[PDB]
C-alpha cells in the first residue's frame, strides 16, 4: 500500500 | 424484509449470472432447495461476469442468492419482474460498504430457458 | 408501444449482456445515440452469453436494443426496474417464432457500474 | 407481445384500481376467466380514481385488463413485479392518442389482500 | 437498504394513492424534501382506498413514503418500474406485524400525470 494491491 | 429469496416454478431450468463492481472480492453463492448449487468469486470495478450457469429449480423451486466479501454478508436488495406474463427476471443488488451504490455484486436470474 | 428503448443518465457507463435461447442465430444490436455501439451474434438453447460489454451512454443517454434472426426483426418486450432508488436494470426479451417464450435473445442492461 | 393479461394464483382476492389522465373518457374493463368482472369509466386530466374494486381470481387465475375510449381500444403496456417474494403488483398503462405518455388510463392490480 | 425513498424529476406532478389491509389503523405520510405533503389514515382489511392526492415533487425531486401504526413505524419494501421508457410507478408495501404479508398499507405513486 500502495503499489502491490494491498487494501480491500 | 427478506431479500434475495425467490420462488420459481418447480422443475424449471433457469440461468443465474453475477457481475462485480467493487474493490472487494465478491463471493456469490446460489442455493436451490437450501443446497449450494453454484458459486462465483471475483474482483472487478468494470462489471465483469464473475460467473453464469444454468441450474434446475428442482422439486422445491426455492432459490436463494447470498453475497459475501471475505466471509462478511453484504446487504441485499431484490425484486422479481415478469414481462408479457411469461418472461421472468429475479434481480439482486448488494452493498459491501458505505457508498450505497448496491452494485458491488449484481445477480440476475432468468427463466424460462430453451 | 415502443420497446427496447431506454433513457439513461448522460455520460454514464452501463453493462449490456445478451443470452440466447433459440434454434436460431440471434443478432443483438445496441445503439447509443442512434449509432451502433455493440453487436453480438450467436446461437444457444441453453442461455449461453453471446456477448457482454461495458458501454457509455454518451452525451445523449439514448440506448436502443434491436434483435433479429436470419435478418428478420424479433418482437421485443422490455421494462426498467430501479431498486433502492439507485440500482437500475433495463430488461429486454424477444420472440423469433410462435411459442411466445420471449427468451430467444434476452438482454440485460445494468447501471451504475464501478 | 400480448399486454394486460396476468396469471394470478387461483382463487385469490386482489384489488384492481384505475386512474385517468386524458381529455378522452376512459373505459376500463376487467375480465376474470374471460367474464366481465368490473367496468370503470371517467374523464380526468388529474389522476382521478375512476374505479377500485376487490375481485377474486377464480378457478383459473386469468385476469385481463382492456381499455377503450368511445369504443376505440387503447394500446396497452404492462408488467408484473413481486417484492420480498410475496407482494405482487400487476401494472397497466395505456395510450389513446399520439403523445405516448401511456398514462391515459393506468391500472394497478395488487395482491394478496387482508 | 433504504426503502420508500424515490427521486422524481424535479417540479413534477405525481399521484399518490394508499390502500389498507390490516386490523391496525394505517397512517401514511408522503414527504416532499422531508416535509409532510399529504397524510392519509384509515383502516381496512379489504384493500380500501384510504387516501389519494396529487402532489408535486418540488424543487428537490425527493419523495418519501413513511407508514406508521399508532406511532410505530412499519417496515417498508419498495421499487420503481418504468414502462415504455415513459410511465413510472413507485410502489411501496409495509409490514406492521409478524405475518410478513407486506400489504398492511400499500402505496402507489405514479407519474407523469395529465
Ligand atoms: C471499497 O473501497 C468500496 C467498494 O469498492 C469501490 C471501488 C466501490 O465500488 C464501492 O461501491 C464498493 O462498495
Ligand atoms: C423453433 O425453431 C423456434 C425457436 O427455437 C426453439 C428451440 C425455442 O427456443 C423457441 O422459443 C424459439 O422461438
Ligand atoms: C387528447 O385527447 C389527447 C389526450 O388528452 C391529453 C390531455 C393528454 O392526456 C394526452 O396524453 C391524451 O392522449
Ligand atoms: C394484526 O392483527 C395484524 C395485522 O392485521 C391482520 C388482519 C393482517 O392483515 C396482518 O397482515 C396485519 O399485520
Ligand atoms: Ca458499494
Ligand atoms: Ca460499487
Ligand atoms: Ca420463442
Ligand atoms: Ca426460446
Ligand atoms: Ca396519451
Ligand atoms: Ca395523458
Ligand atoms: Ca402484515
Ligand atoms: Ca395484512
Amino acid at each position: 500500500k500502495p503499489x502491490c494491491x494491498a487494501x480491500k | 424484509a427478506t431479500q434475495g429469496v425467490f420462488t420459481l416454478p418447480a422443475n424449471t431450468r433457469f440461468g443465474v449470472t453475477a457481475f462485480a463492481n467493487s474493490s472487494g472480492t465478491q463471493t456469490v453463492n446460489v442455493l436451490v432447495n437450501n443446497e449450494t448449487a453454484a458459486t462465483f468469486s471475483g474482483q472487478s470495478t468494470n462489471n465483469a461476469v464473475i460467473g453464469t450457469q444454468v441450474l434446475n429449480s428442482g422439486s422445491s423451486g426455492k432459490v436463494q442468492v447470498q453475497v459475501s466479501v471475505n466471509g462478511r454478508p453484504s446487504d441485499l436488495v431484490s425484486a422479481q419482474v415478469i414481462l408479457t406474463n411469461e418472461l421472468n427476471f429475479a434481480l439482486v443488488g448488494s452493498e459491501d460498504g458505505t457508498d450505497n451504490d448496491y452494485n458491488d455484486a449484481v445477480v440476475v436470474i432468468n427463466w424460462p430457458l430453451g
